[PDB]
RNA sequence: GAUGGGGAAGCUCCGUUUCAAAGGCCUGAUUUUAUGCAGGCCACCAUCGAAAGGGAAUCCGGUUAAGAUUCCGGAACCUGG
RNA sequence: GCUUGUGACGGCCCGUGAAAAUCCACAGGAAGGAAUAGUUUUCAUGCCAGGUCGUACUGAUAACCGCAGCAGGUCUCCAAG
RNA sequence: UUGACAUUGUGAAGAGACAUAGUUUCUUUACUUAUUCAAUGAAGCGGAGCUGGAAUUCAUUUUCCACGUUCUAGCAUUCAAGGUCCCAUUCGGGGCUGAUCCGGGUU
């Protein structure tokens, strides 16, 4: 491998030779909603921190 | 005469365990901040046959929090803990299957495993396959907590040692016949040498207190006192009982 | 403010690196470090006899300093200094003839431990300093007893090293007094006087106390506080 | 005031000095001269008939060379001996326990005049 | 199988990362100058042990009494710079 | 068809069938970098160098071990009708 | 294997004598620094204090627990962004705070 081009060791998406895209679908599917979901978490017991 | 079989075990030449396609040993994770005060969560991430071994392993792994990585462990899998899972370790744990906690903070029935003898010596009883401790009580006062091994015996350790909630996998392995000399073969082949085994009856004096006769017989009580002597030490060592065990056993 | 932002770490279990931090309380120190604390610890838990632990109190600030601003004066001299008074003495001397007497009596600090048990013994020592530390103690610990009988006023000081610098050598451990100018005679009665009030009247009632047996802290507050509760409802 | 602030619990063997030798007396007296020299090198020509024919075919001589030379040596010798130049150098060791150089020479040389130029046939 | 070590009257036995202050890289600092200190790392702590295990890269044609994937011819490829 | 290679599968286990050097990739984004001219050697082409030791032949009813040119013993690849 | 002596020290209650002062000796249960065992690239120990609050106030606190992470097989690193103070404003860089205080007993 150290013989050969760049471009016979990746694919032009994030995590190119490394992840197999459909295990990158998931991988942003899950991070956005996670981190949607987090800011979710926090108003409500922003909220029962306020009401209680 | 000769040394006998037993005492040439002990120094380990042929007869030292097989160990090269091991997973490498079993242990909860070092005892740190994390899981004496709080929580740290890891996902087992493959759960792996060890040799030699009946259960299978957990191979889980965790953020380490004093330097960016991960850190990764081996655990012995209890029944019903699978890949991708989370496993949470513990003072403040919850308690479901697969997550490690101190004896402290479950209530008693708890069935756990691979239970730390001393806080923090990552692991020592109930390991087997199938196996597990049942906690039986508490003491608040001197934190001890008294638990019920494998082998009948109870015994009470700190509340502070850990242990993994529900049973090791693998249950039921010897319940099934080996059947043919060869299935022992492979057995042993993975652990260490110990077989086949000739009778002591079966071979000359030289060898061993069996040995001889012109029939096959012990010629005096197999069973050997304790503070017998090496070299005398074959049969029923110590043995305050014997003959076929009549009527229901299980420690009152 | 700007296109900037406030984003505060959590580094509360779980989640977060953890920063760096002073675990100085946690080094794995060299084992000759180890052995110097403990060597200090195992050396108060044990009960300490009365004969050591009178070493302990040592001399408090104030009067040292007017104690070592007196010794000073009496520096014994440098190499330089009896070079040039070899040739005030040799040459002169066997000249204009005096009898080794073109030199004036010297006023000096007497020191090293021999010397000055002699000079103790024979009542001639009139101010003893003993350091403090002084490892092998025994070189050291007959000493306020010697001087409590002589009837010699005695001091244990703190420094053998500074003992030291008084007198040239990088250590001393121990500095006297036989002499003095008169023009200091006076400042030294003040010295015996305070010197004495702190060692010799009380070294009959010190020859009495052990010292030692203290708990490190994590067992004196483990007690402080036991001990607190149990009666105190 | 206080203490040093130390972020790792590990301690480590302090970064001392290190002194560069500066002797009082030398090594030897007299440096050795030097133990390789192209007349210690190259020993010998290989005359032997087999030998004799890579002369006339081959552009390439053949000595008999030092064991304690490798192939840079006998092509500088050669090449400070002789004059010529060196398109490549062949060693290998001879069940006579010496050791043999095919020293080819680049196309400009003709080994078989040089041959007779140190004087063998 | 050395080493800090621990046994042993001793030949030596034990231990191999062990109760050890165990080391070297990347470039920046020099424009007296050659390499001192300035960062941050990395704590991995010998070494021997396979001509059948792992492993960078070569092929054909010709040639000798006896060598050849090694010479000759021609055509390649790897590694460092 | 024969030998060998290889693939996608299937059976089997209280047996689930090495390690390390080494090579690449990705995440990261410290840093460095243009318009009167910068960035680039993971694209092409170009230049130089590759040390040391073994290399003959036997490998067996005569080149090895059995006192020997011994009906014995001694690991293996290629394999036509 | 069993006993004694040495390694062997410190408190406390109870027995044991000059024959109902405490020098001494044994038993019970305390201490930790000797000795002993484990763990870790000696990382969060002990002791206070901040704030939540359950708690019921017999004058005001007499206390006791808490005191950043649990739908998901993502992400978590450049002394940390922020705030603030400095160098004399250059790019760079530093201190405090962010991350409470005390004791250096690694646990
Ligand atoms: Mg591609
Ligand atoms: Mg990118
Ligand atoms: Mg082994
Ligand atoms: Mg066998
Ligand atoms: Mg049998
Ligand atoms: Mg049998
Ligand atoms: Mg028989
Ligand atoms: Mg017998
Ligand atoms: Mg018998
Ligand atoms: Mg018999
Ligand atoms: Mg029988
Ligand atoms: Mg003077
Ligand atoms: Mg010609
Ligand atoms: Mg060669
Ligand atoms: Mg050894
Ligand atoms: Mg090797
Ligand atoms: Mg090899
Ligand atoms: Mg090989
Ligand atoms: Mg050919
Ligand atoms: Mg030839
Ligand atoms: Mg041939
Ligand atoms: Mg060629
Ligand atoms: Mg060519
Ligand atoms: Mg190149
Ligand atoms: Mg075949
Ligand atoms: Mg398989
Ligand atoms: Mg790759
Ligand atoms: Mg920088
Ligand atoms: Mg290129
Ligand atoms: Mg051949
Ligand atoms: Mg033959
Ligand atoms: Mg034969
Ligand atoms: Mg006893
Ligand atoms: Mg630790």
């Amino acid at each position: 491998y150290a013989t050969v081009s760049k471009t016979h060791k990746t694919v032009s998406r994030a995590y190119g030779g490394s992840r197999c895209a459909n295990c990158v679908k998931e991988r942003i599917i899950r991070a956005f909603l996670i981190e949607e979901q987090k800011i979710v978490k926090k108003v409500v017991k922003e909220q029962t921190e306020a009401a209680k | 005469g000769r040394v006998i079989r037993n005492q040439r075990k002990g120094a380990g030449s042929i007869f030292t365990s097989h160990t090269r396609l091991r997973q490498g040993a079993a242990k909860l994770r070092t005892l740190d901040y994390a899981e004496r005060h709080g929580y740290i969560r890891g996902i087992v991430k493959q759960i792996v046959h060890d040799s030699g071994r009946g259960a299978p392993l957990a191979k889980v792994v965790f953020r380490d929090p004093y330097k960016y990585r991960l850190r990764e462990e081996i655990f012995i899998a209890n029944e019903g803990v699978h890949t991708g899972q989370f496993i949470y370790a513990g003072k403040k744990a919850s308690l479901n299957v697969g997550n490690v906690l101190p004896l402290g903070s479950v209530p008693e029935g708890t069935i756990v495993s691979n239970v730390e003898e001393k806080p923090g010596d990552r692991g020592a009883l109930a390991r087997a396959s199938g196996n597990y401790v049942i906690i039986i009580g508490h003491n608040p006062d001197e934190n001890k907590t008294r638990v019920r091994l494998p082998s009948g015996a109870k015994k009470v350790i700190s509340s502070d040692a850990r242990g993994v909630i529900g049973v090791i996998a693998g249950g039921g392995r010897v319940d099934k016949p080996l059947l043919k000399a060869g299935r022992a073969f492979h057995k042993y082949r993975l652990k260490r040498n110990s077989w086949p085994k000739t009778r002591g009856v079966a071979m000359n004096p030289v060898d061993h207190p069996h040995g001889g006769g012109n029939h096959q017989h012990i010629g005096k009580a197999s069973t050997i006192s304790r503070g017998a002597v090496s070299g005398q030490k074959a049969g029923l060592i110590a043995a305050r009982r014997t003959g076929l065990l009549r009527g229901s056993q299980k420690t009152q | 403010n700007p296109l900037t932002h406030s984003t505060p770490k959590n580094f509360g279990i779980g989640q977060a690196v953890q920063p760096k931090r002073n675990l100085s309380r946690y080094v794995k120190w060299p084992e000759y470090v180890r052995v110097q604390r403990q060597k200090k610890i195992l050396s108060i838990r044990l009960k300490v006899p009365p004969t050591i632990a009178q070493f302990q109190y040592t001399l408090d600030r104030n009067t040292a300093a007017e104690t070592f601003k007196l010794f000073n004066k009496y520096r014994p001299e440098t190499a330089a200094e009896k070079k040039e008074r070899l040739t005030k003495e040799a040459a002169a001397v066997a000249e204009a003839k005096s009898k080794q007497d073109a030199s004036p009596k010297p006023y000096a600090v007497k020191y090293g431990l021999n010397h000055v048990v002699a000079l103790i013994e024979n009542k001639k020592a009139k101010l003893v300093l003993i350091a403090n530390d002084v490892d092998p103690i025994e070189l050291v610990v007959f000493l306020p007893a010697l001087c409590k009988k002589m009837g010699v006023p005695y001091a244990i000081v703190k420094g053998k090293a500074r003992l030291g610098t008084l007198v040239n050598q990088k250590t001393s451990a121990v500095a006297a007094l036989t002499e003095v100018r008169a023009e200091d005679e006076a400042a030294l009665a003040k010295l015996v006087s305070t010197i004495d009030a702190n060692f010799a009247d009380k070294y009959d009632e010190v020859k009495k106390h052990w010292g030692g047996g203290i708990l490190g802290n994590k067992a004196q507050a483990k007690m402080d506080k036991r001990a607190k509760n149990s009666d105190s409802a | 005031k206080a203490l040093k602030v130390r972020t790792s619990a590990t301690f480590r063997l302090p970064k001392t000095l290190k002194l560069a030798r500066a002797p009082k007396y030398a090594s030897k007296a007299v440096p050795h001269y030097n133990r390789l020299d192209s007349y210690k090198v190259i020993e010998q020509p290989i005359t032997s008939e087999t030998a004799m024919k890579k002369v006339e075919d081959g552009n390439i001589l053949v000595f008999q060379v030092s064991m304690k030379a490798n192939k840079y040596q006998i092509k500088k010798a050669v090449k400070e001996l002789y004059e010529v130049d060196v398109l490549k150098v062949n060693t290998l060791v001879r069940p006579n326990g010496t050791k043999k150089a095919y020293v080819r020479l680049t196309a400009d040389y003709d080994a078989l005049d040089i041959a007779n130029r140190i004087g063998y046939i």
